[PDB]
């Protein structure tokens, strides 16, 4: 019994978590309603898997999800949307204002009152779960509830639960590309709390999925739909470990075993090799080499990073579908061959396999094309800095003058907090600077002999 | 003239709970740095800042640098009124936690052996007057005491219905309260007796850390005037100048008191009116920079006075050819550091001058490397020398 | 649940407060009597944020009409959409300020400040959770600008954690209808500076330009003025009622476009505008909609942006679109027009989109914009001041109703700090020697 719960904080965490509830259910043969036909036509069956749907005596199928807003418009539209009947009556929704892009507001004056509400329903559910694997955590920087509230919740987690792994996925500032002017407050404000309690963060960014949008999928004019859509396949492919049967099986234990060498160091980029339109799906052989060649191109990576600038800590490929070991050792090796991708020193083996036999679906309306392998892959790496230094030059351009802080201050926080964050995050640039540095240049002492 | 700012952070010693209770001081002090460790970081390298003084009143019975009462008026106090003699404005503002030392600072002990800067200030401004006193040189001093809570101005001497006065701009006097009492005063002591009148109605709450905080900046205004009888047939006022002594009250988090409604209203209001003072304070320290740096620049840019009450009642004792003094008080107790931390850094303020790298080689090493190096250069010496 | 009490004060606020009701009743599809007769559904899903329920399934908007003067009183009860409002609301009196702040602000409104007062608090004591207010109004008149500023002190006083939107009409440098606007519009300045969280700036000269240049009417009247009036007022509150993919509240926009306290000043602007027989050559998408929000002939404050540098701008879509297209056309306005934006302040541009365009168009889009450029204006009316203050032109009127004259140099000052407080942040920086 492999379970985890799902928390979507913030109206980008609500609208990632309905195209991923759109995705498990059609995976798993869940209609909308909540009952599921497929056991009634065969007879019976584990598919209506413990990882993210509970079972009652009725036959129906609730989610683990824990949906969490301020606003009342973004959740009452799934009240009154398709998916209406499977959720839980209970939705948390604060009838009051929003955080209003205020991290104090999130998390001192109005994250109040609700805290309590929304961490009982987390433990009704924790407590009905058996063998709990883990939280996942979908929320965006640069919100009021989806930085304080978020920030809070986890600092409660922790306090309450503290062992078990969660898992961060969240939307980071683009360089270029924003819809706020205080952004950077918020998202630097965040930062000792994803830092400190998250156990691994993966971060993505719009610009990146527009330009993955424009390019492989021919999809000239993308909408929020479209990203959700894709960073749901890749919530997928990470969970589809522990439902489904593979030859290689990864939890989520060994992902944080595997990807995490130091504690502050847990902040890898993710990928997803064959983004294609059905289109150009044909004249393509989309063989395991050729995804994962893919996944290390600079061009497709979800973050608007350079890989080549910085060196790999640690990589793990997650495959789905007809994959045989033998082409995925014979990609690795070919990847390991290559000069541009550098790799630390004291990383040796600098790889963890992961295969599956489920292959990815298909989303009714979508845009992706079928396709009988696919890859996705995390990638622990230096690179992740640069896109921290440029957010880093954004918050000295809105600090130095003081613009913006009266409303910060008036909800309960002072010029400290903001004084510590940036010492904070300035202190996480330089340990990924030190830590990407090479080993001591060979202690070659030239001890002759004995001493 | 411009105005220039002292920015002086001072240490207590312990209290009766914390002498009873095993904490450890935090707070190191030495020349013109203030580091500070975390308890709960015993290896998180300590932070430190630098300003224009700091007095260790950490032990009480200290004879080697040891911070005196006396030793910080004759610093800051008597140098203020010299300024105001001169005619000129001259403020002094108290910041601190509660527990922290603001009370002792600007008020003292009543055996008169460590006296607080406004007692210290009062008997030299009535001494040096009383021997001044000839035939051409009369002097006349006022005082009035107010209060602002949540932007509103009230009168603290007056018994009257505590309402809301209204703040005016005098074209030419610039601004002012209406109906505020003003009275005058003939020694120390009837200065000490309406302070106290005036303390007893300030509005006080109490937090998670005492059952008695300031919720409202406080503003106990000295006014004194000169008036010059030359070798003419007329008696000319020469000039009129303010000693301010204000109460800044201090700054909080709403984590270390989570209390709803009211206090957090008055928690937002000090927030706010503290970071627009902070602004204005910094600001005008930047004009003495920049000005004295080149020569001359004009522009007079614009200091935010308006953003705030305070900092718009204070704006002639702020600006102009005046002077500033900070005085912040720090508390030693590990068990409060987080605060004592904020303190600092809002004691880093009105300058943020660079305390650059702090860090002490360990003392067997330091002797291990002397020892390394003198080895080395007496036996060069012998080698040289052909002893050897 | 959001909703927001709606104020009107003066024959402008009163004018421009009818055509917004009846615009606002027309999209959410309520009759004259009160009834709804819409389609969709979504109209009734936010109703609360504008309305309050009968027992008939009437809705009765939350208007609160005040006015010295009866005649426009009788003239907005006589209307198309007179009946909808509460009867009890109509709070009134005699004698108008006659053009006289004095008298609006000290002497006249001082009595009818209490029932209008007393309405106010028996409409908010009701409320669910209540967002914040509107006052439509305007600043060269008499009763208008005195009782608005009033209110807004009396408000803020009784409810400091609310938001406050005002809906400003200032004088103009060529149409002017009154003699002494110069006056009132400064003490109302010096008051509204002190006391709101969001003004917005209209004034009649650029209405007529966009009636005249744009949409082509040889013989436009004071119900297309309010009408454009109306469009803004209702795309400013659009996200609080409707779904979208990204949301605006009016406290996410004071966040956003304010910077410091004093500068809470905003030029508006609609979008898309066309003159009936050019509808047909035009396309609409959202690079037109972008490049017709940021020309500087459409803004409604007849301050001309290029004349100074925006500190930020917001743009309130509505309609099905892309996000990419605005996201791209957005950072693309910010990079062209390099010198026209303040350069610390890493991006400028608040962006969010409502699923719901109006009733009869496809797409549509609200500009808004705090701008160095507004201190113009300022200092226009600051020199009328001084030109009609130091010979004491109109001022035994004022004096007569026990006011003074240095509460006259008080607004004078305060005004001439806030046109700093604007330039401060403007010319390019530099270096010196
Ligand atoms: C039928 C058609 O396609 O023609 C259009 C039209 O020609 C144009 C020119 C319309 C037209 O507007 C004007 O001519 C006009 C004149 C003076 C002042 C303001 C407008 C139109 O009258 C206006 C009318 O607009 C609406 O229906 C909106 O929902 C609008 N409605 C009202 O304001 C309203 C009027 C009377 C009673 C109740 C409501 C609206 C806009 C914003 C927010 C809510 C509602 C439309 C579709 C048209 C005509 C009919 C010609 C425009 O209308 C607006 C501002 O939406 C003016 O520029 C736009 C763009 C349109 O292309
Ligand atoms: N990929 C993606 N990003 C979204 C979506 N919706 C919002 N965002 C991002 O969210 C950021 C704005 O902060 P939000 O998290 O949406 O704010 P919020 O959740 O509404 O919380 P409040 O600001 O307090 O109301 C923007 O930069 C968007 O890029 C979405 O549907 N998909
Ligand atoms: N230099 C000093 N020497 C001895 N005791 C000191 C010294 N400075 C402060 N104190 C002690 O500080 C206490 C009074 O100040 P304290 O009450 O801590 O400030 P506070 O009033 O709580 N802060 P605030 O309320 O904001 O003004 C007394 O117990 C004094 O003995
Ligand atoms: N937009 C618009 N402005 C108006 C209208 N009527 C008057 N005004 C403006 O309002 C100003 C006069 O203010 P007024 O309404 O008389 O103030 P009041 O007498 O106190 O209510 C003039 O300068 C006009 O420009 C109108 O119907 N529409
Ligand atoms: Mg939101």
């Amino acid at each position: 019994m492999r379970e985890c719960i799902s928390i979507h904080v913030g109206q980008a965490g609500v609208q990632i978590g309905n195209a991923c509830w759109e995705l498990y259910c059609l995976e798993h043969g869940i209609q909308p309603d909540g009952q599921m036909p497929s056991d009634k036509t065969i007879g019976g069956g584990d598919d209506s898997f413990n990882t993210f749907f509970s079972e009652t005596g009725a036959g129906k199928h609730v989610p683990r999800a824990v949906f969490v807003d301020l606003e009342p418009t973004v959740i009452d539209e799934v009240r009154t949307g398709t998916y209406r009947q499977l959720f839980h009556p209970e939705q948390l929704i604060t009838g009051k204002e929003d955080a209003a892009n205020n991290y104090a507001r999130g998390h001192y004056t109005i994250g109040k009152e609700i805290i309590d509400l929304v961490l009982d329903r987390i433990r009704k559910l924790a407590d009905q779960c058996t063998g709990l694997q883990g939280f996942l955590v979908f929320h965006s920087f640069g919100g009021g509830t989806g930085s304080g509230f978020t920030s809070l919740l986890m600092e409660r987690l922790s306090v309450d639960y503290g062992k078990k792994s969660k898992l961060e996925f969240s939307i980071y500032p683009a360089p270029q590309v924003s819809t706020a002017v205080v952004e950077p407050y918020n998202s630097i404000l965040t930062t000792h709390t994803t830092l400190e309690h998250s156990d691994c963060a993966f971060m993505v960014d719009n610009e990146a999925i527009y330009d993955i949008c424009r390019r492989n999928l021919d999809i000239e004019r993308p909408t929020y739909t479209n990203l959700n859509r894709l960073i749901s396949q890749i919530v997928s492919s990470i969970t589809a470990s522990l439902r489904f049967d593979g030859a290689l099986n990864v939890d989520l234990t060994e992902f944080q075993t595997n990807l995490v060498p130091y504690p502050r160091i847990h902040f890898p980029l993710a990928t997803y090799a064959p983004v294609i339109s059905a289109e150009k799906a044909y004249h393509e052989q989309l063989s395991v080499a050729e995804i994962t060649n893919a996944c290390f191109e600079p061009a497709n990576q979800m973050v608007k990073c350079d890989p080549r600038h910085g060196k790999y800590m640690a990589c793990c490929l997650l495959y789905r579908g007809d994959v045989v070991p033998k082409d995925v050792n014979a990609a690795i090796a070919t990847i390991k061959t290559k000069r541009s991708i550098q790799f630390v020193d004291w990383c040796p083996t600098g790889f963890k396999v992961g295969i599956n036999y489920q292959p990815p679906t298909v989303v009714p309306g979508g845009d992706l094309a079928k396709v009988q392998r696919a890859v996705c892959m995390l990638s622990n790496t230096t690179a992740i800095a640069e896109a921290w230094a440029r957010l880093d030059h954004k918050f000295d351009l809105m600090y130095a003058k003081r613009a913006f802080v009266h409303w910060y201050v008036g909800e309960g926080m002072e010029e400290g907090e903001f004084s510590e964050a940036r010492e904070d995050m300035a202190a996480l640039e330089k340990d990924y600077e030190e830590v990407g540095v090479d080993s001591v240049e060979g202690e070659g002492e030239e001890e002759g002999e004995e001493y | 003239a411009g105005a220039s700012v002292k920015v002086a952070v001072r240490v207590r010693p312990f209290n009766s709970r914390e002498m009873s209770r095993d904490s450890k001081c935090i707070i190191q002090m030495s020349g013109s740095t203030t580091t500070i460790v975390n308890p709960k970081q015993p290896k998180e390298t300590p932070k430190s800042f630098s300003f224009d003084y700091s007095y260790w009143s950490h032990t009480s019975p200290e004879d080697i640098n040891y911070a005196s009462q006396k030793q910080v008026y004759r610093d800051i106090g008597e140098e203020m009124l010299q300024h105001a003699f001169e005619g000129y404005n001259v403020c002094i503002f108290a910041y601190g936690q509660t527990g922290a030392g603001k009370s002792y600072t600007m008020m003292g002990k009543q055996e008169k052996d460590q006296q607080g800067i406004i007692p210290q200030l009062c008997e030299d401004l009535f001494s040096r007057i009383n021997d001044t006193t000839n035939d051409n040189m009369s002097y006349s001093v006022e005082v009035s005491y107010m209060e602002i809570y949540c932007e509103r101005v009230r009168d603290l001497l007056n018994p009257k219905n505590k309402g809301n006065l209204r703040v005016r701009e005098h074209p030419l006097l610039g601004p002012y309260v209406e109906d505020l009492s003003k009275l005058a005063v003939t020694s120390y002591n009837d200065i000490q007796d309406l302070m106290d009148s005036g303390n007893k109605a300030r509005t006080v709450a109490a937090t998670n850390m005492n059952e008695t905080s300031s919720r409202s900046h406080a503003v106990f205004n000295i006014i004194f005037t000169q008036k010059r009888h030359d070798a003419e047939t007329n008696i000319t006022t020469e000039k009129v100048s303010k000693i301010s002594l204000v109460d800044l009250a201090g700054s909080e988090r709403a984590d270390s008191t989570g209390a709803k409604g009211t206090r957090l209203k008055e928690g937002a209001n000090i927030n706010k009116s503290l970071t627009t003072l902070g602004k204005v304070i910094s600001a005008l320290a930047e004009m003495d920079s920049g000005p004295n740096k080149n020569k001359k620049k004009k522009k007079t840019d614009f200091i935010p006075y308006r953003d705030s009450v305070l900092t718009w009642l204070l704006r002639e004792n702020l600006g102009g050819n005046s002077r500033t003094a900070m005085v912040a008080a720090l508390s030693p107790a590990d068990i409060n550091y987080d605060e004592t931390l904020s303190t600092l850094r809002y004691a880093d303020r009105a300058k943020q001058i660079r305390c650059n790298a702090v860090i002490n080689e360990d003392l067997n090493n330091k002797l291990i490397r002397e020892l390394k190096d003198e080895v080395t250069r007496l036996r060069d010496l012998l080698y040289a020398q052909g002893l050897g | 649940m959001r909703e927001i009490v709606h104020i009107q004060a003066g024959q402008c606020g009163n004018q421009i407060g009818a055509k917004f009701w009846e615009v606002i009743s027309d999209e959410h599809g309520i009759d004259p009597t009160g009834s709804y007769h819409g389609d969709s559904d979504l109209q009734l899903e936010r109703i609360n944020v504008y309305y309050n329920e009968a027992t008939g399934n009437k809705y009765v908007p939350r208007a609160i009409l005040v006015d010295l003067e009866p005649g426009t009183m009788d003239s907005v009860r006589s209307g198309p959409f007179g009946q909808i409002f509460r009867p009890d609301n109509f709070v009134f009196g005699q004698s108008g300020a006659g053009n006289n702040w004095a008298k609006g602000h000290y002497t006249e409104g001082a009595e009818l400040v209490d029932s209008v007062l007393d309405v106010v608090r028996k409409e908010s004591e009701s409320c669910d959770c209540l967002q914040g207010f509107q006052l439509t109004h305007s600043l060269g008149g008499g009763t208008g600008s005195g009782m608005g500023t009033l209110l807004i002190s009396k408000i803020r006083e009784e409810y400091p954690d609310r938001i406050m939107n005002t809906f400003s009409v200032m004088p103009s440098p060529k149409v002017s209808d009154t003699v002494v606007e110069p006056y009132n519009a400064t003490l109302s300045v010096h008051q509204l500076v002190e006391n709101t969280d969001e003004t917005y700036c209209i004034d009649n000269e650029a209405l007529y330009d966009i009636c005249f240049r744009t949409l082509k009417l040889t013989t436009p009247t004071y119900g297309d003025l309010n009408h454009l009036v109306s469009a803004t007022m209702s795309g400013v509150t659009t996200c609080l009622r409707f779904p979208g993919q990204l949301n605006a509240d009016l406290r996410k926009l004071a966040v956003n476009m304010v910077p410091f306290p004093r500068l809470h000043f905003f030029m508006p602007g609609f979008a898309p505008l066309t003159s009936r027989g050019s509808q047909q050559y035009r396309a609409l998408t959202v690079p037109e909609l972008t490049q017709q929000m940021f020309d500087s002939k459409n803004m409604m404050a007849a301050c001309d942006p290029r004349h100074g540098r925006y500190l930020t701008v917001a743009a309130i879509f509505r309609g099905r679109m892309s996000m990419k297209e605005v996201d791209e056309q957005m950072l693309n306005v910010q990079n062209k027009n390099s010198s026209y934006f303040v350069e610390w302040i890493p991006n400028n541009v608040k962006t969010a989109v409502c699923d719901i365009p109006p009733r009869g168009l496809k797409m549509s889009a609200t500009f808004i914009g705090n701008s160095t450029a507004i201190q113009e204006l300022f200092k226009r009316i600051s020199e009328q001041f001084t030109a009609m203050f130091r010979r004491k032109a109109f001022l035994h009127w004022y004096t007569g109703e026990g006011m003074d004259e240095m509460e006259f140099t008080e607004a004078e000052s305060n005004m001439n700090d806030l046109v700093s407080e604007y330039q401060q942040y403007q010319d390019a920086t530099a270096d010196e020697q």
